[PDB]
């Protein structure tokens, strides 16, 4: 089973330094070069930088050149990326990737890939989550939470205690302006038992150790 | 810097058919191409190296040609595991990447269910309002919301926010969320979000009048 | 000095001393 | 002089071992990657292995994985090649051969060759051949007649006619190595029928891997 | 593995022909390959790197082209020094050679003179017989010598064995030795070899009866 085990991501400043590490195993990984691969939120793949099998050759993207530098520790098995001077434009999910093995004189595509590291350079600080309820209006209503200004990333949203699932939809956050996070989530349900049945919904923010319980229920 | 251009940039199928995706470069590349896979959260997979050649353990209806500018990846027959976003990337000069297909589930047109929401009492009491305005189970994607205050057409105070394709009955949902100032919200009056839908005859428009 | 050459461990590499 | 000498080769029976060595002079020695390559009695060329510059990595093929090993000694100007548990398909020509020097970063062809080294590896223990005449008998005014050499090993044998004084129109044929693991030749000579009676003739056999000198006498 | 395929592996040629010489590999070793020039008894000498580069010292006559998996060696006029076996090598995947091309030099058909030798009475005393055929001083080398012990084709009993090319008359020599036992030797009576040779109107029969 040959893996790679990316590692090390977390939540930093702007102009604080990180280091990433990507665990090698199952293959023999002083043999093969290797990548590091980074994609933003919702966006698509980005190259940052490569290193030979050896370290003896090391070449950076013109984004991130002068302030990441590539690694590896080969009777460890571990290729390393030290980012210093971190910006938010490089908050991104970074992968390692492995080159594919051929006898001939250029490099080919990447055949093996990590499972990924989230990296979130934000100058904002943790804060957790404001519940408001989504009231439902005058045979199916719909109703909901609110789940506003918290950082960071995520949070969990249930219904009822995790009774109600069918027809529920949580939302993927959006990032405010102001550099914290917003989601909502929603459920529709018959309107006839809209006065039988109470609705709860139950928002988890562990970043800030924030639990919250709304009920939801039809306004006057 | 060599630039990769994927079309289309979304794809309706059905299991079962035969998809094409072309990747264009801003330069010739001879056959320095790559095609990978890759599904909502999971890793990237390597599927076609060198413009034609199979990965190994990769099925055989996965198909690459091409050579030079034009490359074409090619699935012989769908299949439900196939429904993902798809990246080709030149290894040529450095390594870049083309900002993908998506391979999306078809189905039938099915109208959105809207709702809006007022803002709560509570979030009124800390200073700030934001009006919620929710499509339920739709398709296809593409939707038009636009908010109304006032009869206002408002532009640059909304964001959406979409689901995932419905595991059961292969749908998307969306909400739109306007965010205004107690200030501005307080004396204003009427607030409506417009519905524009492939499966609604006329735009839909659900509203609510401040106070009621 | 070209990036795209094979990283890997290459039996077909050079086996010279070229600095 | 740029030259390649290979030495160490000789003749042993299946499981024995060989070192050979190659002396190199003319050039940096310390510079290049060699290679050893073999030729079986009249076949093609293979490769056996190759040693970097600094004898940092090696590579050999799979016929001699494990039983073969190559070095180099920088400092004598040597490469080396260890051949232990011998095999009869190991009998060939082995030639050193030297890297060509290109300014990329891939490998190039062998652009200096030694003259090689012959390693004979056979159950055959040493035997001296048998002489035995080719009685010419009643062809137009010319007639032939020769000597069999039979059942010898190791090569080689020398033969001469008339203690070198014949030496126009002979022609002695190349070893065969028969199915027993012994080598036979045969040697012939075309003569004027008319001297058949007059002049005696006399081949002379030499194989010294087993101080064999035989004197053979064809005649009617 | 790389396999490489010559073709052709025998050539005849005059002084001052053009001489072409093809080889073939398995897969695509881009421009990888080398050409030898190796004369008997002596070491390979470089001739041709990278497909088409000319080693320095290499007379302007040795041309080479090719590139993917199919090359080609190209004497332009051929000298008396170019009489030799050609062999081609790949150094893209590990280093592989191809079987070989043995240019000869052509001359005038000339049939061969037979002989046939009956047993010496000594070797019979030792156990075995061999009996000898021998065809000198003929061209080109392609012959066929067929064993009829008392008119039965005989097959698996006899070993050939050639001369090199004549360095004077670049003429061929040939020995035939068919070896028995004494035990069956002294069972048959008629032993002869048929030699079949372009230059021959007929085959041509040598034989001899037991016992003269």
């Amino acid at each position: 089973q040959v893996q790679l085990v990316e590692s090390g991501g977390g939540v930093v400043q702007p102009g604080r330094s990180l280091r990433l590490s990507c665990a090698a195993s199952g293959f023999t990984f002083s043999n093969y070069g290797m990548h590091w691969v980074r994609q933003a939120p919702g966006k698509g793949l980005e190259w940052v930088a490569v290193i030979w099998y050896d370290g003896s050759k090391k070449y950076y993207a013109d984004s991130v050149k002068g302030r990441f530098t590539i690694s590896r520790d080969n009777s460890k098995n571990t290729l390393y990326l030290q980012m210093n001077s971190l910006r938010a434009e490089d908050t991104a999910v970074y992968y390692c990737a492995r080159v594919r093995d051929s006898s001939d004189y250029y490099g080919d595509a990447f055949d093996i890939w990590g499972q990924g590291t989230m990296v979130t350079v934000s100058s904002a600080s943790t804060k957790g989550p404001s519940v408001f309820p989504l009231a439902p209006s005058s045979g199916t209503a719909a109703l909901g939470c609110l789940v506003k200004d918290y950082f960071p990333e995520p949070v969990t949203v249930s219904w009822n205690s995790g009774a109600l699932t069918s027809g529920v939809h949580t939302f993927p956050a959006v990032l405010q302006s102001s550099g914290l996070y917003s989601l909502s989530s929603v459920v529709t349900v018959p309107s006839s038992s809209l006065g039988t049945q109470t609705y709860i919904c139950n928002v988890n923010h562990k970043p800030s150790n924030t639990k919250v319980d709304k009920r939801v229920e039809p306004k006057s | 810097d060599i630039q990769m251009t994927q079309s289309p940039s979304t794809l309706s199928a059905s299991v079962g058919d035969r998809v094409t995706i072309t990747c264009r470069a801003s330069q010739s590349i001879s056959s320095w191409l790559a095609w990978y896979q890759q599904k909502p959260g999971k890793a990237p997979k390597l599927l076609i190296y060198k413009a034609s050649n199979l990965e190994s353990g990769v099925p055989l209806r996965f198909s690459g040609s091409g050579s030079g500018t034009e490359f074409t990846l090619t699935i012989s027959s769908l299949q439900p595991d196939d429904f993902a976003t798809y990246y080709c990337q030149q290894y040529n000069n450095y390594w870049t990447f083309g900002q993908g297909t998506k391979v999306e589930i078809k189905r039938t047109v099915a109208a959105p269910s809207v709702f809006i929401f007022p803002p709560s009492d509570e979030q009124l009491k800390s200073g700030t309002a934001s009006v919620v305005c929710l499509l339920n189970n739709f398709y296809p994607r593409e939707a038009k919301v636009q908010w109304k205050v006032d009869n206002a057409l408002q532009s640059g105070n909304s964001q959406e926010s979409v689901t995932e394709q419905d595991s059961k009955d292969s749908t998307y949902s969306l909400s739109s969320t306007l965010t205004l100032s107690k200030a501005d919200y307080e004396k204003h009056k009427v607030y409506a979000c417009e519905v524009t839908h492939q499966g609604l005859s006329s735009p839909v428009t659900k509203s609510f009048n401040r106070g009621e | 000095a070209n990036p795209n050459a094979n990283p890997n461990a290459n039996p077909n590499a050079n086996p010279n001393a070229n600095p």
